[PDB]
């Protein structure tokens, strides 16, 4: 019975049509990073950045977006090990919760959720965010410059990981990056699913994530029936 | 820890 930490980037949900959020190219649905997800874009013109997540929300909840092969194995994974399971995503979408997921740690945020810019405070949000909702409100989710949520229990199951999964995850975006070198340090074996390389893996896959994620899952609970 | 969220 390892204890196991799964680690989910934006590859993920590419399949379940959630337009991977590119960064290579600088352009998330043809919008500049720093101009959608950045403090400094926000207060230029919140009107367009609370526009675009007000789409992005919308796109989320959808009829064709659903969660995928992938997350539904996730899902499994945490129905078997049960406590010493943990799943941490950089994604803001809430394909890990339709699929069974629980205690998901969105690092970045999610974009079901939104913040006062003066309190903080968080409450639940589907719909659009108009120019007349208070306590004034903000996407929940972590722009770049801003700092990751969940942090502390993350870094707390990291060092404890036997096996570290870091999943459809690009590595370009830190700290989450550089959670598999942390993972390794504390002696985890290190696992990589990725469409493609780019990303310290001892053992690593490449493919759709819809095909991969579920073959290793069902050959890790197998392997310790 | 771990510093803000930021691409290399
Ligand atoms: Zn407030």
């Amino acid at each position: 019975k390892p204890r196991v930490l799964v680690l989910t980037g934006a590859g993920i949900s590419a399949e379940s049509g959630i337009r991977t959020f590119r960064a290579a190219d600088g352009l998330w649905e043809e919008h500049r990073v720093e101009d959608v997800a950045t403090p400094e874009g926000f207060d230029r013109d919140p009107e367009l950045v609370q526009a675009f997540y007000n789409a992005r929300r919308r796109q989320l909840q959808q009829p064709e977006i659903q969660p995928n092969a992938a997350h539904l194995a996730l899902a499994k994974l945490q129905d078997a090990l049960g406590d010493r399971f943990l799943l941490v995503t950089q994604n803001i979408d809430n394909l890990h919760e339709r699929a069974g997921n629980t205690n998901v740690i969105h690092m970045h945020g999610e974009l079901l959720k939104v913040r006062c810019s003066q309190s903080g405070q968080v409450l639940d949000w589907t719909g659009d965010v108009t120019p007349e909702d208070k306590c004034p409100l903000r996407p929940h989710v972590v722009w770049f410059g801003e700092m990751p949520l969940g942090m502390d229990e993350i870094y707390m199951a990291l060092s404890m990981a036997d096996i570290f999964i870091a999943i459809g995850t690009s590595g370009h975006v830190y700290p989450a990056a550089g959670f598999v070198h942390e993972a390794k340090l504390h002696g985890a074996h290190t696992v990589e699913l990725n469409l493609e390389p780019s990303q310290e893996f001892a053992e690593k896959y490449y493919g759709p994530a819809s095909q991969v994620v579920p073959e290793f899952v069902e050959k890790l609970l197998k392997g310790l029936k | 820890k771990g510093g803000a969220k930021r691409h290399r």
